[PDB]
């Protein structure tokens, strides 16, 4: 395990960083407009009620 | 007149609670804008 | 992070402090005036009323 052209770890911890981006974007939305559904795509259910 | 006050009058006691909520919503956009601007300085880490 | 660029998570930010704009002008301009209808922004029905 020497080679060079792939660095699978620095893959891996890209990924999860991009993973982690989308609840930190999610979160920091939340607080900047005082909703928690704020036009959701996770639900339907709770826009509709 | 009393008829007519019912479609407009300020209503105080819902008008300087939404002030207030509109306040601290400002208030908040702006501390977490101010803490959304440092993301991409991890780049610079990343560099060197 | 994994771009520069563009920068969406402000973004998204800087529209909800926007919206959040109108709100607050309107209720602080209603507090300073005694009237509710405020120059019929609103439903003009009430104004003609």
């Amino acid at each position: 395990a020497q080679v060079i052209n792939t660095n699978s770890l620095s893959l891996i911890t890209q990924n999860n960083i991009n993973k982690n981006q989308s609840a930190l974007s999610s979160s920091i939305e939340r607080l900047s407009s005082g909703l928690r559904i704020n036009s959701a795509k996770d639900d339907a259910a709770g826009q509709a009620i | 007149s009393e008829a007519q006050s019912r479609i407009q009058d300020a209503d105080y006691a819902t008008e300087v609670s939404n002030m207030s909520k509109a306040q601290i919503i400002q208030q908040a956009g702006n501390s977490v804008l101010a803490k959304a601007n440092q993301v991409p300085q991890q780049v610079l880490s990343l560099l060197q």
